[PDB]
């Protein structure tokens, strides 16, 4: 129902700073906020948030609270200053999915219909995007119980702005591997897209750990996507797949043949207009 | 003559041994045209009989031809040898290309992007 | 059962394994191809069908050992190609 989700750098910095301030605690504390932002065209759009006063003790760890006071009038305030701006669903700080986060969404859809929570990150370390959201579906379905709910992930990036990729790009001044060339392509994609695959493949391995030993259900629907990976592998190489590869190959380099070619008469053209220029001004000046 | 093909104007130079004996030279040029004959059996041959192919060295017919027959190939049957000839099994090679054009696409992109 | 190298059966060996005879097992295939249990082509005068998709079943502890290990040397696969990619090109990028 919900395509993606368009996540602006203003509310990645805007829960860091929540965990900063709420730091100081020591022991324990997730940080759980409001999401601001609207949806147009289909694609979940998140601008603005803020947090909300949320404790937890251990034991029978099933009293949460939200201040709903407190989310009334700030976001009263909200949309007083921004009209434009509305609620679009809740976030929370999401280290290893807390048990709250099955009835925190339930408490709170009385104000957004699709109400979207966001995971993120506190402490950077992957080779993708730390950025994790879900959805609310439900089923009277099949096995489990007959009041059944599991969240399920809706794809996920950092959507930019003109007027935020000022303020992006200025605070940056570290690295930033731009002049897209020839080898631009060979590092976001050919050097990582390669190590992409990586934990692709390793992160089937990971439920794969249950196969004697492992959580007691065992498949009933994960494997058919499984069985169809190994059948839906690509096509070996006894056919015209070798015909038409040597084919292209004797085809796109023929371009690269020409390409190159012209580029040695060029350079040879800019060696004349530097013997233009020492010949001739040796002899004038000296 | 042993440059080309030609193997009876050797033996006719073997017919022709003008200076002296030669002997243990054009014994050790048999040995190593015994072999070359054993290996050039070896080529795409029909049926040949046990006549054609076993005078083609100098043989009338001993039991030498058991020696070559049974060192390689073209299998003793009834008047027979027989030919493997198959040539199939090695095409159909995209990996050696996909494992030697990777790098030598690699190899372009370093000297037409960054300086040397 | 056949593996992802063929999977060409032909009708002799259908007539074979289900004792039906050469004219009804191509509108037997084709109800197959409707109703959508499988998804190939058929061939008639080579007498023989290149089923491609089949519909996916379930198994026991048994065939997740097969999909295991076919998995697990691929996976030094892409750490074997990889690695000839961050050394060549490493001096393109450090």
């Amino acid at each position: 129902a919900v395509q993606k989700v368009v996540v602006h750098p203003l509310v990645l910095l805007s829960v860091v700073d929540h965990f900063n301030r709420i730091g100081k605690v020591g022991n324990q504390k997730r940080v759980v906020g409001v999401l601001l932002g609207s949806w147009q065209k289909k694609v979940l759009d998140v601008s603005n948030s803020f947090a909300v006063p949320f404790d937890e003790d251990d034991k029978d760890d099933s009293v949460w609270f939200l201040d709903h006071d407190y989310l009334e009038n700030m976001y009263g305030m909200f949309k007083k200053v921004n009209a434009r701006e509305r609620i679009v669903g809740w976030y929370h700080t999401g280290p290893k999915l807390h048990k709250n986060d099955i009835a925190i969404n339930e408490l709170m859809k009385r104000y957004c219909p699709n109400s979207v929570l966001v995971i993120i990150d506190v402490k950077p370390k992957d080779l993708g995007l730390p950025t994790e959201a879900y959805i609310s579906v439900e089923e009277v379905h099949d096995d489990g119980t007959p009041t059944s709910k599991t969240f399920e992930h809706v794809t996920s990036e950092i959507g930019a702005e003109e007027a935020e990729e000022v303020g992006v790009e200025h605070l940056l001044r570290d690295i930033k591997d731009t002049t897209v060339g020839t080898l631009s392509q060979r590092i976001t994609n050919q050097v990582h897209g390669l190590k992409g695959l990586n934990s692709k493949l390793l992160d089937i391995r990971s439920y794969l750990e249950k196969v004697a030993t492992g959580k007691l259900p065992i498949n009933h629907q994960i494997i058919y996507q499984l069985q169809d990976v190994f059948n839906l592998l690509p096509d070996v190489s006894l056919q015209e797949f070798v015909k038409a590869f040597y084919l292209k190959t004797n085809d796109q380099m023929v371009v690269v043949y020409l390409a190159s070619l012209i580029r040695s008469v060029v350079a040879l053209h800019n060696l004349i207009n530097n013997k233009i220029a020492n010949r001739d001004a040796e002899k004038k000046e000296g | 003559y042993l440059m080309e093909g030609s193997y009876n104007k050797v033996f006719l130079a073997k017919g022709n041994i003008p200076a002296e004996s030669y002997t243990f030279f054009i014994d050790i040029l048999l040995d190593t045209i015994r072999d070359e004959i054993a290996g050039c059996i070896e080529k795409a041959y029909e049926k040949i009989l046990f006549t054609e192919a076993t005078r083609i060295l100098f043989f009338n017919t001993p039991k030498k031809m058991t020696d070559y027959a049974k060192k390689r190939g073209w299998v003793l049957g009834p008047n027979n040898y027989y030919s493997f000839a198959s040539q199939q099994q090695k095409p159909e090679d995209t990996t050696i290309p996909s494992t030697e054009l990777a790098k030598q696409v690699i190899e372009y992109a370093r000297q037409l992007e960054m300086i040397v | 059962t056949r593996p992802a190298n063929h999977r060409q059966l032909t009708f002799e060996e259908i007539a074979k394994s289900a004792k039906i005879t050469v004219n009804e097992v191509e509108l037997l295939v084709m109800k197959a191809l409707s109703v959508g249990l499988v998804k190939g082509s058929i061939d008639e005068v080579d007498k023989r069908v290149h089923m491609t998709w089949v519909q996916p079943r379930v198994l026991d502890l048994q065939q997740i050992k097969g999909m295991k290990d076919r998995l697990e040397f691929w996976c030094t696969d892409v750490k074997s190609m990889e690695m000839l990619v961050e050394h060549q090109a490493h001096d393109i990028l450090t």
